[PDB]
RNA sequence: ACGGAAGGGCACCACCAGGAGUGGAGCCUGCGGCUUAAUUUGACGGGGAAACUCACCAGGUCCAGACACAAUAAGGAUUGACAGAUUGAGAGCUCUUUCUUGAUUUUGUGGGUGGUGGUGCAUGGCCGUUCUUAGUUGGUGGAGUGAUUUGUCUGCU
């Protein structure tokens, strides 16, 4: 338990912060960050009944003056949760700006946004509104090559779903410098639904495949087609007879063929 | 505004529910009002 | 030694009546001093609605309705009868409350 | 807490509404039948009753979770005070395969002989059984062998 | 580089764990900033 | 189809017999009009109402561009903790510090990121209205080459 000292302090400054709407944040609201435990005393500012100011504000305040753990818990407890009951509770099922421009503040530490925003939104009901929203976040945001890299290849081996292959197909978009290995991945999750005639097949086999799989393979095919190996070439090609295109399928055998294996 | 359809009018900002009259008469059989006379 | 009081409150009177005809034969049958089931007047909720949805035609009026049926029932029964018969009893539609003091 | 009687129970209509409303829409490849939610001095109990229970328990029940959080996350439940149960076709008490292997691993496990299918019969009768039966044949760690019938409810044998 | 990164991304809630595990600490006043009460202090004389 | 040929209903949003009135008065309130920097706007808008609600005015602020691309840059490109300078109506805004800096680049170009860019096409569908169906329909049969007709009628009800 807290002292009531700290109690009433804060339920002070948690009805101040209900309301707060410019000029300063309160003093004993920006001597949080500095506190060992910081996640005790925010509690008591009560976090789902600040404004959307305040959501902005708190989240460039303790990305910028916490670690990057501690920004992971911050973006998971409080920003996550806020930003899915305002899309949730919302009546066109929108979100607030100050809560979005409070997102593209926390993707400024992308493993701390990836980690605690992105990873357990996706694998907690992450339906087509949170990633039209959370997909133009990221869309909207520069990311290092390397945090960019290791989101993706997460993303990768996630289950598939339309939102997922949204994110993927964005992040693939970005056309940065992925390691080998984050290109294994790629090619793994895109030969993952080819039809195996051996005896040995999932749902991603034979499932109907979105317009998203088939441009992520696509800029996937455009960027990186000098850096797989031959046999992961000859799969992906496979996957392209298998599983392909209309109009796309061609233009990603297309964009096969003309690389340079490693 | 109107906890269904996005709306700033019509609202039944009655005994805390906030539907306006429009998705109100619809939700009402839902809630539990019903016709009776 | 428990004396216990229980209020129902329903609008659909065949499930209120299920639940108190219930309860009374049950806790007859097993030899407990009782209050009857006394009966609350029905309460009729009612609701002032315009006939004019669109502006078009003159202003005439309408009416929405619901009945809330009360009842209450008066026992003395140990902890064990009161437990049981609380989770026997719970019916959907019927609200049953269960209360210890006499103040 | 305390809201008047009449907006109280109003409130409680809104909510079945409510529930029912975006279970209708979640839950349509499902065969989603209908719900009921209970309420008790600790939790509140969510029933689904859906005819497609082995796609609303996914993989490590993880779609369970995913909709209980739902439920929790918008209507602001205390973590642990919301819990959804499905009703009809994963109901592992309707599964006599599911019962012969927990009666298997009930005397395996060093169990009593009644213990483990009154234990086994009660958790089928509690399911939503229309009955049950478990024959338990054998020796009993005797030297004669002895036959033992535990029936419960309504069966059919023609 | 790449195989420290991913295994905290495809693993952070066992990283998250243990991380929780090996770095909790219990509300202690005189273990944060110690000009911090004075900060409490100067806050609710307003 | 249409009639302003005639005939019936069958009606206090029709008339009789009245009753209370309104229109005349002050005040209220809505609409128009004028006036206004704006006097937000629809044809009761749950449209009750000094902030809010404001959707309208006079000014002061932020925050922009996904990215691509060319220079700069680590011997500095510039992001974060503060204190005084501040500072006008209120905040920001900038530069001297103690400081974090530490490439998030600063700047300039392009097809479009952004579509928390709105307009339109197709498709599924929900809420609002109508013939607000309150006399129709079609089926066999008869008559007519046919449009059509008979049923769906003299009677009486
Ligand atoms: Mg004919
Ligand atoms: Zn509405």
């Amino acid at each position: 338990a807290l002292p009531e000292k700290v109690i009433k302090a804060y339920t002070t400054v948690g009805s101040i912060l209900k309301t707060w709407t410019h000029g300063k944040l309160p003093k004993l609201f920006k001597v949080i960050p500095s506190l060992r435990n910081w996640q005790d005393v925010i509690y008591v500012t009560n976090p789902e009944e600040w404004s959307p100011h305040v959501v902005y504000e708190a989240t460039k305040l303790f990305v910028s003056n916490l670690t990057a753990k501690e920004s992971q818990k911050f973006i998971n407890l409080i920003l996550l949760e806020r930003f899915r009951d305002n899309i949730e509770t919302s009546e066109d099922h929108s979100l607030n700006y100050h809560i979005y421009r409070a997102v593209k503040k926390s993707l400024y530490k992308p493993s701390a946004f990836f980690k605690g925003f992105l990873f357990p939104l996706v694998e907690t009901g992450c339906n087509v509104r949170e990633a039209t929203i959370a997909g133009s976040v990221l869309a909207k945001v520069s990311v290092p090559a390397l945090h960019s890299s290791a989101a993706l290849s997460y993303l990768l081996r996630l289950p598939f779903s339309p939102p997922t292959t949204v994110f993927i197909k964005i992040l693939l978009d970005k056309k940065y410098a992925l390691p080998y290995q984050t290109v294994d991945d790629c090619v793994y999750y895109f030969m993952r639904f080819r039809i195996l005639d051996d005896g040995s097949n999932g749902e991603d086999a034979t499932r109907v495949l979105p317009v998203i799989w088939h441009k992520a393979f696509l800029t996937f095919a455009q960027r990186y087609k000098n850096d797989i190996t031959q046999d992961q070439r000859d799969f992906l090609l496979e996957t392209v007879r298998q599983r392909g295109h209309k109009d796309i399928g061609p233009e990603i055998r297309r964009e096969l063929l003309a690389g340079a294996s490693r | 505004q109107c906890r269904v359809c996005s709306s700033h009018t019509g609202l039944i900002r009655k005994y805390g529910l906030n539907i306006c009259r429009q998705c109100f008469r619809e939700k009402a059989n839902d809630i539990g009002f019903n016709k009776f006379r | 030694i428990i004396k216990i009081r229980i209020t129902l409150t329903s609008t659909k009177v065949k499930q209120l009546e299920n639940v108190s005809s219930n309860i009374v034969k049950n806790a007859e049958q097993h030899n407990l001093v009782k209050k009857g089931p006394v009966r609350l007047p029905t309460k009729v909720l009612k609701i002032s609605t315009r006939k004019t949805p669109n502006g078009e035609g003159s202003k005439t009026w309408e009416t929405y309705e619901m009945r809330i049926h009360k009842r209450y029932i008066d026992l003395e029964a140990p902890v064990q009868i009161v437990k049981r018969i609380t989770q026997i009893t719970i019916e959907p539609g019927v609200d049953v409350e269960v209360v210890v003091a006499s103040n | 807490a305390l809201i008047s009687k009449k907006r109280k129970l109003v409130a409680d209509g809104v909510f079945y509404a409510e529930l029912n409303e975006f279970f209708t829409r979640e839950l349509a490849e499902e065969g989603y039948s209908g719900v009921e939610v209970r309420v008790t001095p600790t939790k509140t109990e969510v029933i689904i009753r859906a005819t497609r229970t082995q796609d609303v328990l996914g993989e490590n029940g993880r779609r369970i979770n995913e909709l209980t959080l739902l439920v929790q996350k918008r209507f602001k439940y205390a973590p642990g005070t919301i819990v959804l149960y499905a009703e009809r076709v994963q109901d592992r008490g309707l599964s006599a395969v599911a019962q012969a292997e927990s009666m298997k691993f009930k005397l395996l496990n060093g169990l009593a002989i009644r213990r483990a299918a009154y234990g086994v019969v009660r958790y089928v009768m509690e399911s939503g059984a229309k009955g049950c039966e478990v024959v338990v044949s054998g020796k009993l760690r005797a030297a004669r062998a002895k036959a033992m019938k535990f029936a419960d409810g309504f069966l059919i044998h023609s | 580089q790449y195989d420290q990164i991913i295994n905290g991304y495809e693993n952070y809630e066992e990283e998250l764990e243990e991380d929780e595990e090996q770095n909790y600490q219990p509300f202690d006043m005189s273990a944060e900033r110690s000009d911090f009460e004075s900060m409490l202090d100067d806050f609710l004389d307003n």
